[PDB]
DNA sequence: TGGATCTGGCCTG
DNA sequence: CAGGCCAGATCCA
DNA sequence: TGGATCTGGCCTG
DNA sequence: CAGGCCAGATCCA
DNA sequence: GGCTGTATCACTGTG
DNA sequence: CACAGTGATGCAAAT
DNA sequence: CACAGTGATACAGCC
DNA sequence: ATTTGCATCACTGTG
């Protein structure tokens, strides 16, 4: 829990809430910069590097066969294990939502310098409609692999939408999705046990079960300490999904998570109300069939992170959490954004 | 009498505050005793007519994604984007008019106009043809506006305006089409009529388009309409037809897909790159458009050949974004005179010091040079220096008495020649594009413009060597390539320029502290209700009350 | 039927100007029919009367090196300076008034409110008796003016303003005299009457002189003599007292011989060091004059006790040059203000990082004790962040709540209270010298104000060490050691402060920018006669007539 | 005839026109600051030195018994021969003329270090009035030397001031003053060949003669293409002056005289006409009992200088001259005015 | 090793 | 954000 | 010795 | 005066 | 009942 | 060829 | 305690 | 013998 400050070169207007970082073999990468991509780095990612100290954002080129994929702000993100990395969804910079899944995986890599490969896929049969703030997970029953998919916030319908209204969002139906990744197909699954609509939520992954906790619904402007376990199996015939509510979770939104041991997490960030700013951080021990949540410690914040509104952040990889404070010089720029580095022992 | 729309005539169009206005009245009525001006509630009651939402208007078929209320008037900006924490933030305000109101409300403050120029043709005033709207859209952003203090998100210190101004209404009489309204002053303040007030940024992408998506959204949905208003006692219907020239350089291509303002491609209606646009310089023709330009960004994303960044760059020709508002392929007239003079002012002084002989030269000669051409202009033209360089120190800038001034200062008589006749050719040039009816005002010089373009790209390969080979300017490669074809497409530029909008951001300013509320959540509104109620035929012909 | 009079006073309120006054003319009577308003030559007609140069007067004895003529108006500020190529350049432009005919155009106009006065004051009304006059005047060095093109010198980019107010007027009768005459709105922009505009830089002393002593000549002259004016049908006499006050610190340097703002001698008013000011801080009085700078420039350039460099400044006092305008020792309370407000932000700024633990700090720590102070306050008090601190900021920042908030970031109580208690303290020492009459309003204030000036200084000079050892600002000097005898020489402070000499300054833009002639050569008569016009007292009467 | 630019250090806004260099031992000094003397400098004397062409403007120190002097700034210089200055008349910074002599020798020098001496010299008798852009010159005749003042621009007198024309400024008298250093008296004589005023001219010294030539008369608004030589003699009696009107002068106002060979002085800069500024430059040639102008080379002018219309200057001492011309910057601040060395 | 020489801090604007 | 004064860290013959 | 890394120039504002 | 792109001088493993 | 008048709200702007 | 000011001055037209 | 706006809104006053 | 109207002059201001 030790917060150390990190410091940006001549990019630091260059990153935003809803940002995405990646991880392929001990490197983090950065995604979801500002603004379409400019002549100094076309493919739009970056290689994010923290050395002493000092964040260098450097460009990375991708492959010949690659897709030049719009910068998401508020994607989806998966690692499936020959590492890959998937997102659907998000925001444009011109503001619209896309239905469309992106694969990412490192095509060629020599010193100091690697070549992304982004794969573009159609989705058949039902594919879920735009959205963005939802999670992704891919589970492992039976051999078979297979993606999850939940519901987020979206635009209202094409028939329901007017230009008064026109930025106004409501949250999707509960409804869950598996996607199968190699064949590029989907499947709607209605759990009674799923009501109200959630975004910005955390999910955990495990052998043949997701843990989706925490969140906000926007119906009804709460933000639920609910935990919903949903396992799925993959025998011969068509998959089954069985979600079973659980006791004890927590409720926080647009929190963050990190990958600390092996079958330990920790969940750090988020909002339990609008004004409400999450200071606490909560321990995920993993298990076989039991999930026990637990509190430790709180790290030694900073007056400028406890007197703020917000901050966002994505998980390094390496046990890590980058999160950034906004500033209010704006008009002077340069340091329009205050950054910091988390360690989870 | 004074009744109270002529009181509110006068109290708009002679500058006066509400506050000074209610000076005026009490005190005229204590000394006169009688009621000579109207009282602000009954201005109010007035005002109400003229503002958007009290007329009824149908559309058939009906808007797409539109509203059918016909009693709308200010609403916000933001357009019912969510400001929750969870999501990113907002830190704009931004107050704007249902557009399809805007034009009924526009339409009908020249409705007598209207029906005077239809008289004027010889036509009938109960004919309820269909009417043919052409309606000039600018946006402009603005810089060095400051922040009010209270409550509200962090808003930055800059503005993004949005208007638009009718400027041809035609009927379809027998087989031919007549023209009926005639915008006698394009470039005026008193007919750029404002739409949207965003306090922005136009470097941020993200929250201007989240802004300005309604608005396209409902000229999309306006485009393939038509629209039924009860004009003067008999129903009428209108069709439009929307012209996005009222934007610069620099916004139409950070808008429509292009990247940058300098970069190797450089013209924003052709293809051309800068090395062969410095090689040829004379023959062009215009390429792109929007449809063309989201073709682009889609063969970009998808990348279908598979090809590498370079190649796919070469074959999307600088292409590396999605279009999002529709922009005419024309030249903005203000700003490329004021760059073609700049371009000239600093060629001054890069002649000043014989570089044709000297190839290099240091930091404190071009200081040097730039002092003694600043001084000597100061001496015999009585200019001072700026700066950043405006449109009437252009025009001050550009006559032959420049050359003759500079001239002193040069000791080389083949340079005089050179830099007298580069003078004469765009002196030539200047009225074609600088002319809002050149058909009618200098067909002479609309002849010859092709030969004049041959001439000044010959003396800028020839004479001056030592700077135009391997790259030419944005505005130098328009003028001599763009500008017959631009004029036989539309007819003209200067009226199709951003004087208007430069003039409707003066305005702007000085209503956001002369007349309009302070405080950071209500004065948008009220900025745009005076600038609304400012540039009305129906308040303005008060003013012109001699026969 | 409206009268030229009205119609000027209008058009001269309400802010309006000719094209605009006239295109409301011609469209009221085109319109109504009969012609209420008047034409613009009728106006103008009727603005003589007020300009000065109008009325006949009569010195008595007659004033030394000025011209008897009494039909003179706006002259050229120069004073035939010589321009030709083989002297000092010339850059400046400026016009003015001559002094005594300003004097008298506004006696002539305050004419019915000194009747009025002497009605209600239960004396005579023909009385002719020696009528004293106090008059303040307040200079001010503008920015960030324009220059425009066309002929005329290399006129620089900043500009200076002239100009006085008439605060009081008192007759003898028996062996007291009454007090006839008050400014309600003594820091209003529509008591300070141009006087001279000039564009010149006021570092430049050369050109600064050169405009300026022909004013101070005319007031050495008027300074000793008596000043005969028809006044409603019977002749009356009148004295003059002059008092400048509405210099701001660097102009009373700058024009009374001093040094630059930083020195060591800190106060215009004591010749007392900074480190002096620090070890004691509250027992003073008040030793500098006029005529004692100039003994003291006098006896540098002499150096008749033959001493070195710094014994003569220790004799000398720091005056190491020649004065040339007469300011009375005073204090600007709008500066003060500002000044005052800023040192607390910096306090506040060094209490949020606890610089008493931590003596030593980067520039990036500092820089985020200025970040995190500027977002809390935000967050509180809705104020932005301001390069150049304004005097609202100075009274939205001088409040209980803004220390709150500051203490909402400080992490230790001991803190919280000594800022607290230190706030208090200056929020009741403050309207002692900001209000326009402090022996009225706030008698327990000013009775307490010396305790409350130990109190802070000695809550300075122990809690905050680190800031105030050795080294203080000569604000704090002066509002911990001067105020009080100030207050019993004057009777206010406030009352004698720049308020309305800014909110001139702030119109003199919006005259140049609406209603002047676009020429270098014209604008500033323009603006001086539009500015007149606007402070005229007869043409705002007519805009508050609704209440007779 | 060598022109070359030199630079100037963070004192460049401390030059104005109207300045003084002081030489001693070929050491050139400065003086005629803008502003009244700061903190930086309380003497106001600077250390004018020139290396590699760029100005450094260290300050110089005063003596215990020096008396400080305001900044000057159009005074009547002199070099007296053991070798002092003398400075009398000018105009302060608040604008009132001086009518006081002011004596400036180096009291002490150390390793590039010089303290100066400034005494304060009184006079009585026939005292000149106020005034500036005057000439001083020192005469030797028969083992006696006694200065010898003309006539320049002053203020309107006392009695006849009106503050609308207050800076309004006249020709002084044409009276010849002999002021006598060493007793501080002054006798003044009236001169027949001496009709009409003259101000901002040139003064050539000798041995017992002084060349008075060019100079603007602001009664006529004319520059007299004149050329005077005053004699004076000193017998036990009272002195005698006698004026001498020679053919052959030039029109200029406001050059600037240096030496270059012994008894060879040149004359450049200046203005012929309002507009009108001086390109040429004269070679006087001295000698026992004749005079003789020549005119030389123009040496090569810069375009700024050529399209200038102001440019002040001072000498040197060993034949160089200090001119500059004013810039257009002015807002952009420090480069408000561009220096320029001349070799003779 | 003791004055020059930048250099940051502080005061008013 | 400039301008001026002063205490402090280098620094060089 | 062949790409990284600043860096000045130029285009639009 | 601020941002973005490009040709050019260093430069380092 | 209807027209007219005036207080109130959180701010600005020259500093 | 941006267009609406900016105000003092002067001469022609109306009562 | 600088002071004159700045416009919409709502309630009091008077015929 | 007045009073009133309109052109003229070199400029500004948003760029
Ligand atoms: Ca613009
Ligand atoms: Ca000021
Ligand atoms: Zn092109
Ligand atoms: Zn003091």
């Amino acid at each position: 829990m030790s917060l150390q400050m990190v410091t940006v070169g001549h990019n630091i207007a260059l990153i935003q809430p809803g940002f995405s970082l990646m991880n392929f073999d001990g490197q983090v990468f950065f995604f979801g910069q500002k603004g379409w991509p400019k002549r100094s780095c076309p493919t739009g990612v970056f290689h994010f590097d923290i050395k002493q100290n000092h964040l260098k954002l450097k460009p990375a080129i991708f492959s010949k066969d690659s897709c030049y994929l719009p910068p998401l702000r508020y994607p989806a993100t998966c690692s499936y294990k020959k590492h890959q990395y998937i997102i659907h969804g998000g925001k444009t910079p011109n503001n619209e939502l896309s239905d469309k899944i992106y694969i990412m995986s490192v095509a060629c890599k020599n010193n100091k310098k690697v070549t992304f490969r982004c794969t573009e896929k159609d989705l058949v049969g039902d594919v879920p409609e735009p959205r963005y703030g939802h999670s992704i997970d891919v589970v492992y029953s039976r051999g078979k692999s297979m993606g999850v998919l939940f519901g987020g916030r979206s635009y209202m319908p094409s028939t329901q939408r007017t230009t008064e209204k026109w930025n106004s969002v409501a949250d999707c139906l509960p409804h869950v999705f598996l996607i199968d990744f190699e064949f590029g197909c989907a499947t709607s699954y209605i759990l009674p046990e799923l009501q109200d609509g959630l975004s910005f939520h955390v999910s955990i992954a495990r052998n043949d079960t997701v843990y989706i906790l925490g969140g906000h619904s926007l119906a009804s402007n709460i933000r639920p300490a609910n935990l919903y376990r949903i396992r799925v199996d993959l025998p011969l015939g068509t998959p089954a999904v069985n979600c079973t509510v659980l006791p004890g979770g927590i409720s926080v939104s647009s929190a963050i998570l990190t990958q600390t041991n092996n079958d330990e997490f920790v969940i750090v960030g988020g909002y339990q109300l609008e004004n409400q700013k999450r200071m606490v951080c909560s321990l995920v021990s993993l298990g076989d069939n039991t999930i026990e949540i637990s509190e430790m410690e709180t790290p030694d914040w900073t007056s400028d992170i406890k007197h703020s509104k917000i901050w966002f952040g994505s998980n390094m990889g390496n046990g890590t959490i980058f999160l950034g404070i906004p500033g209010d010089n704006k008009q002077a720029m340069s340091e329009a954004f205050y950054f910091y580095t988390l360690r989870c022992s | 009498g004074l009744q109270p729309a002529v009181c509110l005539a006068i109290r708009v169009n002679t500058f006066l505050s509400c506050s000074q206005y209610h000076k005026m009245y009490r005190t005229v009525k204590a000394i006169t005793g009688r009621q000579i001006f109207q009282p602000l509630h009954a201005l109010r009651n007035a005002e109400k007519v003229l503002l958007p939402g009290y007329h009824p208007f149908e559309w058939q078929p009906p808007l797409k994604n539109v509203s059918s209320r016909t009693d709308v008037g200010i609403i916000d900006g933001l357009s019912g984007l969510a400001s929750s924490v969870d999501e990113y933030p907002v830190d704009t305000i931004a107050k704007r008019f249902r557009y399809d109101s805007a034009l009924v409300s526009a339409l009908m403050d020249m409705e007598e106009d209207i029906l005077e120029g239809m008289r004027s043709q010889d036509l009938d005033d109960y004919l309820n043809g269909p009417f043919t709207v052409v309606v000039k859209e600018s946006c402009d952003g603005m810089g060095d506006v400051s922040e009010k203090h209270g409550s509200g998100p962090a808003v930055p210190e800059k503005a993004v305006r949005f208007s638009f101004t009718v400027m041809r209404i035609t009927i379809e009489h027998g087989s031919q089409n007549v023209k009926v309204f005639e915008e006698p002053k394009p470039n005026s303040e008193l007919c750029c009529k404002p739409l949207c007030l965003m306090l922005a940024d136009e470097s941020d992408h993200e929250t201007l388009t989240a802004i300005l998506s309604p608005l396209i959204a409902e000229r999309e949905a306006m485009k393939s309409s038509e629209l039924t208003l009860e004009m003067g006692g008999i129903p009428r219907t209108f069709k439009f037809i929307f012209r996005g020239t009222g934007y610069d350089e620099k916004l139409v291509r950070e808008v429509e897909g292009l990247e940058a303002s300098g970069s190797v491609y450089i013209c924003t209606l052709c293809d051309t790159t800068r090395l062969e646009a410095s090689q040829n310089l004379v023959f062009h023709s215009i390429t792109r458009s929007h449809a063309e330009n989201l073709q682009r960004y889609e063969v970009w994303r998808s990348n279908p050949y598979h090809e590498s960044v370079e190649e796919l760059r070469d074959r999307v020709k600088g292409v590396s974004a999605k279009p999002f508002i529709e922009t005419v392929p024309s030249i903005d007239a203000l700003h490329c005179d004021i760059g073609n003079a700049a371009e000239f002012y600093k060629i001054f002084q890069l002649e000043i010091g014989e570089v044709y002989k000297h190839p290099n030269a240091s930091k404190e000669e071009r200081k040097r040079w730039q002092a003694t051409l600043d001084k000597h202009l100061r001496k015999r033209m009585n200019l001072k220096p700026i700066m950043r360089m405006n449109g009437n120190f252009a025009r001050k800038l550009m006559t032959q008495e420049t050359v003759d001034a500079v001239c002193e200062l040069i000791p080389s008589e083949e340079r005089h020649e050179a830099l007298r006749e580069l003078m004469d050719l765009y002196l030539k040039m200047k009225p074609v594009w600088r002319s809002s009816c050149p058909a009618k005002e200098c067909p002479e010089s609309l002849c010859q413009y092709s030969f004049n373009s041959q001439r000044f790209a010959e003396l800028l390969s020839t004479k001056f060597k030592y700077r135009y080979e391997g790259k030419i300017t944005n505005y130098f490669h328009k003028t001599l390539a763009h500008v017959p074809e631009i004029i036989e497409r539309d007819g003209s530029i200067g009226a199709w320029a951003s004087e208007g909008n430069e003039s409707g951001n003066k305005l702007f300013r000085r209503f956001r502290k002369m007349n309009a509320r302070q405080s950071k959540c209500y004065e948008m509104e009220d900025v745009l209700k005076h600038h609304w109620l400012y540039t009305s035929k129906y308040l303005q012909k008060f003013m012109n009350a001699h026969n």
